RNA sequence: UGUGUGUCCG
């Protein structure tokens, strides 16, 4: 029972992991809507 | 003997290229083509000769070197050619007028007399009837000009043949012109006095070829001029000369019918706008169409103006104006006219604006469009424009792409819903839609309303394929008797040699679609589909896409494109694909008016989240086409691919054709600058082009229309109003709901709808320019009242009449096979019909026919062009010459007893005859009984019945066995027959087309007839759902006599040459009729007398017929009693006692229809005078298993299961029976489908096939305007005399007996208040409740059919199941 | 001993992981913002590299000759 | 002991449940931002032809380049307004043709552009024959709405007038005699060499000029000659 | 009384964090995929 | 010698 705690955690570092792999994917696509619009 | 036939009406572009080089031949000059090659090009092997023949050299002995263009002589020509000279045609057709005049005096004498007996009439008649009419027509403007015209035609299509060496020429010598002949040319010499002059002293033809020096020194000492043209421009003159004739006809009969006010213009404002319009094209030459063609706005514009007029309503009057001086001010600058030619030219246009008439006469006047020509057209100048908007850059907006494309997919996801249940279930990854979650789970659909939030969740939802790539019913679409393009090896294959001056290198075998699809030995449905998978159309030689010059119109020229064969069969292919499974879910055609529907029902649609006004708008769809880039249109193609299981099919359009080389396959002018070297890789100039991005008009119309309707739904949710909208022929109509408040008053309603509308149009722009498709604001108006739409016009919910377009083409000779005379009659009846479908007059239109049918007669009789010159068919038929009273009669006998009659007079109260038979044999009856030869009925009915199968009664269920009633579908499907057997190697016609597939059609017929009693209807339903039904369909598609003389696989097969064939069953079909007192027996006759009753005759008619198929068994479900012996009226006045219902109606009474007339006026335009100008108020078991995307092989045999099984349902054979026919087509076994055919329990199986699986749909032929003031009771009826009696017709028919009773009088003198309909008691009778018994089995073998298309298919139940 | 370690793994980064969702939700919107003020243009090689795209995508090779209208 | 660490960990988890709620709002601004640009990759080829790209490529052989290319409202609209960095003629065109339909509203939708040539025109095409006292009439009053800007009252009022009923001469009278312009106003005065000039139709139509002229009253227009000779005409 | 309250507070957070888990590797997979899509444009 | 001068999608 307390060693399913593990079950209840790993979960949440993956989560974190996911988030973090989020925000690099989208501030990327950032960098391509920058260089292909031609804006000011 | 030959393998030509010229055809009788103009049904070909007008192009004069090749006249450049007949005027080399003869010496003259001629500047006609704008293409250098021409000028010093080769001539062909014939008109080279012409420098050896001596006539012509006669003929061009004393007119100058110069010539000029044909387009500013043609109305020159029109006005001044009168038959006053000398014809070589023997028989002139004016000989022969007095019997056209006796003729139809007598067919108005018989309409008269029928009308009166039906008890219609008329009120107050008058004396000075026959007179009137017979002065009208010998004081007609174009009586004897036509006859000259048809007289040249004539002379010019006998001499269109003899394509051999030594041909010959005629002459025609008429006063003033002298007109000469040889093989499709045509010189015309005429006076130089009578050609309207320059500021500089030459003629306006004269200004676009010569300077002005050179020509006065080049006419010097002449006064004659020659100008040369081909056969076209004296068929095209002859069509106008025959309309301007129907039309002045029309206009001065219709005022003796009703002296007060008609319903058409006039018979003196025609003839002057007709002389305005002539003298202008005399003036500008081919660009006064121009200014022609603004008569249909003009005279919309004048409609619209007949209004409350708000502000708004004379704008598009404005507009026009403006665009009308525009034109003609910037097409005059350059030329030189004087002042006075500058004030005259402008009365053609400042006629049609201060005209004064009602809307009526205004509506039949939009019909004259084109009774004055047809522009010239060039190659170069059509390509030059459709290389604009074709190759232009364009700007788009993403967002409105997206929104367009999350529309569509919304739409098709609500019309899955709608019907077959609930949502598609759908896959990948539920969570990437937050908010539709819950209504999928709930398993509803949002209402509409609240999708602004939501609509970018449509684009997430995946699915699997919803509609099915096997639903082809109908193979006839695979072969249709058209022409295509060439490979590209051989893509100049289709120029002249001659002209392109070398002879190309390869050539191609055949460019005709039938010589082609029976040579394809590996076609199959799936063929195709994997062909265009593999993206096979991007091999090189399958890049060719010819353009062609479009028919007749009024513009500089469009175009259509011609595709290579298996391009073709993929385009055939997406289009009846698209057409079975998308483009459902965007319904186009809805026709709805808000002044004819209910209140409480517009109420409940207008309401989005009291009154309702609607508005509307017309835009155009004509150059859509043109502006549709694949930016645009890739998500759209993508998901139609999706929706199917294919992956490339939709998008070969846009991969194809700008890899394309652009030209027009014209044959007399190849493209700039083409020699042998660059033949490979030809340049591109004034007539050519590579890159092509738009698209192309006809192909992919089906996904453009779904595209257009999504965005008028996006700009319908955008903005919260109620839109509806109808697509048509080139146009489309928007109409908006805007639903109002009780206490607004009716005055700012109609300002506040039309602000509506405009607000809507203006965003409907918007959306549509982002999309780069452009409107035009100065085009597009907006009312409140008036809609047009295709061929339906209301103003203010009243129906506008428009008989002119239909009546006015007809003529005495048309394209009907080898010109049948049957078949010319049928074309002038079905006419006739459809021209009194409109209007509320009849007496022109039948007056016309009747001129017409005799004057075909006898131009049939005298100069037939399929026999030699002199040839009579009157003559050698029957050994005497036939005369007038022959004639006459032969013209009355109806043709269901097979007697060349197509005029009924029923055809004046409803278009669907319940019964042909009895129809004919009253129509007949009465015929006889009017003259006094009435001792004449029984020898003109009996006949001798002929040879025939039970194929042929399954073809024609109600027909008789008479050989003289048949037509020429027989022999033509006979000879295609043949044609395949000794051909078609195609690999799976053949297996189709096995050895024994005759003896199979006839034990099926047989089989089928067998049952007791024999039901034809029933039969002739089953049959078309076998094998014998798609050969049979297969068979039937010759349409032209071209095809039949020209063809190279049905004239290879040796035997007797088909011209032989064709010549004598023409000479048997003509001595079977006008003979009579011969092909008659005396034993029927004695058998049919003392019967006294329609429906007895009929009915022993038929029997006695079909002996040989029907031994003794009873006949059922095959007559009907005509309607006009079946009640009689009574007229009755507003307090008055009907003498049916009460002098004699003591011990039962007499059963009857009752018809009042209403008082609420509703609307009147222009005034409530006439009936026909008001309208008022008044409207006129599931199967266990549903399958899921099925195929059309299965829904055909679950049709074919359900009618089996209800038809016979008081036996136990029910599950023999239709083994044998479910073995042939689906793959499941009987107790499987039978669980999916419905439920159907009915009785009288008789009134389900007469009234509830409508074969007709019945209808009315009559304006519907008088339909909304008159109430019909038909309870009165009690026990209903179940029974004969059609309810439908019977309302058809007691509507339009009011209608034709009442229609020349004003409405405040109408003396009758009601009318009794009472049925007579000896034409009804009580029909039992009957059903079929079969005693045995088909057990025939029909397991050999395992093949593709409409055969055997294998795994029915793939899409799953409900 | 190991409570605390589960306690600390667990709200080591969520006060970074709540910083950061903030900082995507606007940069989201604010692409969104961003994407309907666009304009796009036409050009005349697209049909060509579509087709050439799908034809690679299947028995794959260079479409035959010649070549087609915009080969780049 | 381990109740104490239970009851931290219920502590430090009890933060955590609350990002559900804004982490909804994540979900669907992403979802958004996916599907469209998603879309736009779909319907632009691999010839996106990016910005540097374009830029060179306008500098030498200015046609645009192939393939798709994007730009923005402002930019592109700044660069156009600049006509010194020779902007293609086909992307100038293309922009216009897409900007010029969003000044369209409710109102001044199908409206005309109406001139003095276009409505003289317009009121020739409705009289009936040529050399009438009307023409000076229609010219005067054109001249006087040309000069006034009040050309679009004066042919709406004669379009209601036409389409009341009355001739197209009653609706100049009530234009002459309505139009707050035409309120005590001196008919204009032209040269004139002698009676050639002068129509044949208006010969019928001259008169000793009053004092007070009144172009309400029915003078339309005064014809002087070298000595002294003024005269006017009368409807 | 203790082991209870700690099961409980273990089955309390369950099902929200596993369902914004699943949520967020699927927002990153289509943005992946999207990015992938981009990749092969510069 | 002029391949059927042509006559397409609904
Ligand atoms: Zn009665």
């Amino acid at each position: 029972r307390i060693t399913s705690l593990e079950n209840g955690l790993k979960p949440v570092y993956d989560m974190a992991k996911t988030i973090s792999s989020l925000n690099r994917v989208c501030a990327e696509m950032v960098a391509k809507y920058d260089l292909l619009v031609m804006t000011t | 003997q030959h393998t030509q036939y010229p055809d009788a009406r103009l049904s070909s572009p007008i192009v004069l290229d090749q006249c450049d080089l007949v005027t080399r031949a003869c010496g003259l000059y001629s500047s006609y083509s704008l293409n250098p090659q021409l000028r010093n090009c080769k001539l062909p092997k014939h008109i080279y000769r012409l420098k050896y023949d001596v006539t012509v050299t006669k003929f061009l002995s004393d007119v100058p070197v110069a010539t000029l263009p044909i387009d500013f002589i043609v109305p020159i020509l029109l006005k001044a050619l009168s038959g006053n000279g000398f014809c070589p045609v023997e028989p002139r057709c004016q000989q022969f007028l007095d019997e056209i005049i006796k003729y139809t005096m007598q067919d108005a004498l018989f309409l008269k007399y029928y009308l009166k007996n039906v008890g219609a009439q008329e009120d107050c008649v008058d004396d000075h009837f026959q007179e009137k009419i017979l002065s009208s027509i010998q004081g007609n403007e174009f009586l004897h000009q036509m006859f000259f015209w048809y007289d040249l035609a004539i002379l010019t299509r006998r001499g269109r043949l003899n394509r051999g060496n030594s041909r010959s020429t005629w002459f025609v010598h008429d006063d003033l012109i002298d007109i000469l002949g040889y093989g499709d040319y045509v010189f015309w010499k005429i006076p130089i006095s009578l050609l309207p002059l320059n500021t500089q002293g030459i003629p306006h033809a004269a200004m676009d070829w010569y300077q002005t020096s050179v020509f006065k020194e080049a006419v010097q000492g002449h006064t004659h001029i020659v100008s040369v043209s081909t056969a076209d421009v004296l068929i095209m003159c002859k069509d106008l000369i025959t309309c301007r004739f129907n039309t002045t006809l029309i206009s001065k009969i219709a005022e003796v019918e009703d002296p007060v006010c008609s319903d058409y213009p006039n018979f003196k404002i025609v003839s002057m706008l007709y002389q305005s319009g002539d003298y202008l094209l005399s003036i500008l030459g081919s660009d006064g169409y121009k200014i022609i063609k603004f008569l249909e706005p003009l005279c919309l514009a004048k409609i619209q103006l007949c209004s409350k007029y708000t502000e708004r309503k004379g704008r598009f009057l404005t507009q026009m104006h403006l665009a009308v001086n525009h034109t003609l001010e910037e097409i005059t600058e350059i030329r030189a006219l004087k002042p006075s030619q500058a004030h005259k030219i402008r009365e053609f246009h400042r006629t049609l604006i201060r005209l004064e008439m009602t809307p009526q006469q205004l509506c039949e006047l939009f019909s004259i469009q084109k009774h004055w020509g047809h522009p010239v057209l060039h190659s170069e100048t059509a390509i030059q424009k459709v290389k604009k908007h074709a190759t232009v850059l364009k700007a788009l907006r993403p967002i409105v792409i997206f929104e367009t494309y999350c529309v569509f997919k919304y739409s098709i996801a609500k019309h899955y819903f709608d019907s077959q249940g609930s949502w598609y279930s759908v896959t990948s990854d539920r969570n990437l839609t937050p908010g539709l979650n819950s209504y999928i789970k709930r398993n509803q659909f949002p209402p509409l309303p609240m999708i602004k939030e939501l609509l970018w969740e449509f684009y997430h939802l995946d699915h699997p394929p919803l509609f099915s790539t096997k639903i082809i019913s109908d193979l006839s679409i695979f072969i249709k008797d058209r022409a295509t393009a060439v490979e590209r090896t051989c893509w100049d294959a289709v120029f002249e040699p001659n002209v392109l001056g070398y002879n190309p290198p390869h050539k191609f075998s055949t460019k005709r679609v039938p010589e082609q699809f029976l040579e394809q030995e590996n076609f199959s449905i799936e063929n195709v589909l994997s062909y265009a998978q593999k993206l096979e159309y991007l091999l090189p030689q399958y890049r060719n896409f010819s353009f062609s010059l479009k028919e007749k119109e009024l513009n500089v020229g469009r175009t259509f494109g011609k595709l290579p064969y298996p391009t073709r069969n993929v385009q055939t292919l997406c289009e009846a694909l698209l057409a079975d499974g998308l483009a459902k879910a965007f319904p186009s055609n809805m026709m709805v008016v808000t002044e004819r529907e209910q209140k409480e029902s517009l109420l409940h649609q207008a309401s989005w989240h009291a009154t309702v006004r609607g508005s509307s708008f017309v835009t155009d769809l004509e150059k859509y086409n043109l502006a549709f880039r694949y930016e645009f249109t890739a998500p759209f193609i993508e998901y139609c691919n999706r929706c199917y299981g294919v992956k490339n099919v939709f998008n070969w359009m846009h991969y194809t054709i700008p890899q394309c080389y652009m030209h027009v396959s014209d044959y007399y002018n190849p493209p700039h600058n083409l020699t042998l070297e660059n033949r490979n890789n030809p340049p591109e100039g004034p007539s050519s082009y590579r890159g092509h991005m738009g698209g192309i008009e006809g192909l992919q119309q089906k996904l453009w229309t779904s595209i257009s309707c999504a965005q008028i739904s996006l700009v319908e949710i955008k903005t919260g109003f109620k839109l509806r909208s109808a697509v048509m022929g080139d146009n489309q109509c928007i109409t908006v709901l805007s639903v109002f408040p009780l206490e607004t008053d009716a005055d700012e309603q109609e300002q506040s709808a039309e602000d509506n509308a405009a607000r809507v149009a203006a965003s409907l722009a918007k959306v549509t320019s982002a999309c780069g498709i452009f409107l035009k604001p100065d085009e597009t108006f907006v009312h409140s009242g008036f809609i047009y739409f295709g061929k339906k016009q209301y103003l203010n919910g009243v129906q506008l009449p428009q008989s002119l377009k239909t009546a006015t083409r007809m003529a005495p000779l048309s394209d009907a096979i080898f010109d049948d005379l049957q078949g010319t009659l049928a074309s002038i009846g079905t006419a006739f019909e459809r021209s009194i479908s409109e209007t509320r007059h009849i007496f022109p239109c039948r007056i016309t026919a009747a001129f017409h049918t005799f004057f075909s007669v006898r131009i049939l009789q005298y100069h037939h062009l399929g026999f030699n010159k002199g040839f009579d068919l009157g003559q050698l038929t029957l050994g005497k010459p036939l005369d007038f009273g022959t004639i006459s009669l032969a013209l009355a006998v109806p043709q269901v007893l097979g007697g060349l009659s197509f005029l009924n007079p029923e055809k004046c109260f409803y278009r669907n005859l319940g019964d042909p038979v009895t129809s004919g044999l009253f129509q007949l009856k009465t015929y006889l009984r009017m003259i006094e030869m009435d001792d004449l009925f029984l020898p003109l009915i009996a006949k001798n019945p002929g040879n025939c199968t039970a194929i042929d009664f399954v073809l024609n269920p109600s027909g008789l066995n008479v050989p003289g009633s048949q037509d020429l579908t027989s022999f033509l499907r006979q000879i295609v027959r043949r044609t395949i057997t000794l051909s078609a190697k195609n690999k799976l016609i053949n297996t189709l087309f096995h050895a024994s597939a005759d003896f199979e059609d006839e034990m099926v017929c047989k089989w089928l007839l067998s049952s007791t009693p024999v039901m034809s209807r029933f039969a002739a339903d089953i049959f078309s759902r076998t094998p014998s039904g798609k050969r049979l369909q297969i068979l039937g598609y010759l349409e032209g006599t071209r095809t039949l003389l020209a063809s190279k696989i049905i004239n290879n097969n040796t035997e007797t040459p088909v011209l032989d064939r064709l010549r004598k069953i023409t000479l048997q079909r003509w001595s079977l009729w006008f003979s009579y007192l011969d092909h008659c027996d005396n034993i029927l006759a004695e058998a049919l007398t003392q019967i006294t009753c329609t429906v007895d005759l009929a009915q022993i008619l038929r029997e006695y017929s079909w002996a040989h198929i029907l031994e003794g068994r009873p006949l059922i479900g095959a007559t009907l009693p005509c309607m006009i012996e079946q009640f009689k009226v009574v007229w009755l006045k507003p307090y008055e006692q009907c003498p049916q219902c009460s002098n004699a109606k003591q011990p039962g009474g007499k059963p009857f229809v009752s018809v009042a007339v209403k008082k609420h006026i509703v609307s009147a335009w222009p005034n409530a005078s006439r009936i026909s100008w008001t309208i008022g108020d008044g409207i006129p078991g599931q199967p266990a298993i549903k399958p899921k995307c099925p195929s059309a092989a299965l829904r055909e045999a679950i049709e074919l299961a359900s009618r089996l099984t209800w038809v016979t349902q008081g036996s136990s054979n029910s599950d023999l029976l239709i083994k044998p026919f479910l073995e042939a087509r689906v793959n499941l076994s009987v107790q499987e489908i039978l669980q999916m055919t419905p439920s159907h329990y009915s009785g009288n199986i008789v009134h389900r096939y007469n009234d509830q699986y409508s074969p007709h749909s019945f209808m009315a032929n009559r304006m519907s305007n008088s339909a909304t003031r008159l109430i019909v009771s038909t309870n009165t009826l009690g026990e209903f005399s179940d029974s004969n009696i059609i309810f439908q017709n019977v309302i058809n028919y007691a509507v339009a007996l009011f209608d034709i009773k009442f229609r020349n009088t004003e409405a405040t003198d109408i003396q009758y208040n009601r009318a009794h309909l009472h049925l007579t008691k000896c034409c009804t009778r009580e029909v039992p409740a009957q059903y079929l018994t079969y005693t045995s089995t088909l057990d025939l073998d029909l397991t050999r059919y395992r093949e593709n298309e409409l055969i055997y298919d294998n795994n029915p139940l793939k899409g799953g199941l409900n | 001993e190991q409570r605390i370690t589960s306690l600390e793994n667990g709200l080591k980064p969520v006060y970074d992981m709540a910083k950061t969702i903030s900082s995507l939700n606007r940069v989201c919107a604010e692409m969104v913002a961003k994407y309907d003020l666009l304009v796009m243009t036409t050009g005349r090689a697209t049909a060509t590299a579509a087709a050439t795209e799908a034809y690679w995508a299947e028995h794959g090779q260079p479409p035959p000759g010649p070549s087609l209208y915009e080969e780049s | 002991s381990l109740e104490q660490r239970i009851t931290s960990l219920e502590n430090g988890l009890k933060p955590v449940y609350d990002m559900a709620k804004t982490i909804s709002s994540l979900n669907r601004v992403c979802a958004e931002m996916v599907a469209k640009y998603d879309l736009l990759v779909m319907t632009t080829g691999r010839a996106t032809a990016t910005a540097a790209a374009t830029e060179a490529y306008w500098a030498e052989h200015g046609q645009p380049p192939p393939g798709p290319s994007l730009y923005e409202e402002s930019a592109i609209r700044g660069k156009i307004e600049s006509r010194d960095e020779t902007v293609p003629q086909s992307v100038r065109e293309a922009f216009n043709n897409l900007d010029s339909t969003t000044s369209l509203t409710e109102e001044n939708f199908g409206k005309p552009d109406i001139s003095a040539k276009d409505l003289r025109n317009i009121m020739y095409d409705h009289l009936p024959g040529f050399g009438t006292a009307f023409h000076q009439l229609v010219q005067v009053i054109c001249k006087l709405g040309k000069d006034s800007n009040s050309l679009d009252i004066i042919h709406a009022e004669f379009q209601a007038s036409l389409a009341e009923g009355d001739s197209p001469q009653c609706a100049l009278i009530q234009i002459t005699k309505r139009v707050p312009i035409f309120q005590d106003a001196a008919p204009p005065v032209i040269h004139i060499r002698s009676r050639g000039d002068i129509p044949r139709a208006c010969q019928k139509s001259l008169r000793p000029v009053p004092p007070s002229p009144k172009i309400d009253r029915g003078w339309v227009c005064v014809f002087q000659l070298q000595d002294g000779k003024t005269l006017g005409l009368k409807i």
